[PDB]
């Protein structure tokens, strides 16, 4: 009865994730392991390769920004399908997205990453980790912490069905600053956490302490974002104007 | 303001 409703919730969340996110983890791992009738991705490992495929660091930084705009839009559409979300105070919907969208971007980016690099252009490109590491300060310091995160996170072996619920739980955090109505958010989160617990027991029966492991990952995600926003601050204080997308400006305004 | 977040949130 109640277990049936938590599976229906699980499944609705997966359906919405499929509709909201055109590049899933299933498809990225097929590309990354080369088990696809598609041509292998174009590898970018320097200027030579980058060129075939402002200064180089900034052209890359600006590519990450443009892709982040689209990602925020897909994550918004996804958040809108989480039952109860559209009925929340609209100021609290805004706050949940502002403080949570980066945590989701880097959770999902991990689907596209291995120890050697990351898929770009909807899986048509692969940009190597050593290449990104070679970018000058502060740009060459952005992704290294995320590879450290991803390699460990990816060895938990979550699938799209697992991620859909993990993501939903993070978005409905009752502890973001400035929330007006904390309670209805915690009530949705609590039901989502129960759904996650059952999903992991059913989909990963033999994975030791997966639930507690994942809850620690949510905490690790906040640190990753704290540091990420420190670098953005430094860039804002000390670099030329990047002409930010107005959508990203609004989000960066409050966490700076 | 957060005009752009609200615009995304209410488009159908
Ligand atoms: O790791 S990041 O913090 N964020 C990041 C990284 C990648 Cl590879 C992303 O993914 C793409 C996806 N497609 C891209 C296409 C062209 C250029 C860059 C692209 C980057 C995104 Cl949306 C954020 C990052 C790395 C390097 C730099 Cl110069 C900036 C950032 Cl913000
Ligand atoms: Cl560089």
């Amino acid at each position: 009865p109640e277990s049936a409703d938590l599976r229906a919730l699980a499944k609705h969340l997966y359906d919405s994730y499929i509709k909201s996110f055109p590049l899933t983890k299933a498809k990225a791992r097929a590309i990354l392991t080369g088990k696809t009738t598609d041509k292998s991705p174009f590898v970018i490992y320097d200027m030579n390769s980058l060129m075939m495929g402002k200064e180089v660091a900034i052209r890359i930084f600006q590519g990450c920004q443009f892709r982040s705009v689209e990602a925020v839009q897909e994550i918004t559409e996804y958040a809108k399908s989480i039952p109860g979300f559209v009925n929340l105070d609209l100021n609290d919907q805004v706050t949940l997205l502002k403080y949570g969208v980066h945590e989701i971007i880097y959770t999902m980016l991990a689907s596209l990453m291995n120890k050697d690099g990351v898929l770009i252009s909807e899986g048509q490109g692969f940009m190597t980790r050593e290449f990104l590491k070679s970018l000058r300060k502060p740009f060459g310091d952005f992704m290294e912490p995320k590879f450290e995160f991803a390699v460990k996170f990816n060895a938990l072996e979550l699938d799209d069905s697992d991620l859909a619920i993990f993501i939903a739980v993070i978005i409905l955090s009752g502890d973001r600053p400035g929330l007006l109505n904390v309670k209805p958010i915690e009530d949705i989160q609590d039901n989502l956490l129960q759904a996650l617990e059952l999903q992991l027991k059913l989909n990963h029966p033999e994975s030791s302490q997966l639930f507690a492991k994942l809850l620690q990952k949510m905490t690790d995600l906040r640190q990753i974002v704290t540091e990420h926003v420190q670098l953005l601050q430094v860039i804002k204080k000390t670099e030329t104007d990047m002409s930010l997308h107005p959508l990203l400006q609004e989000i960066y305004k409050d966490l700076y | 303001t957060s005009h752009k977040l609200v615009q995304l949130l209410t488009t159908t």
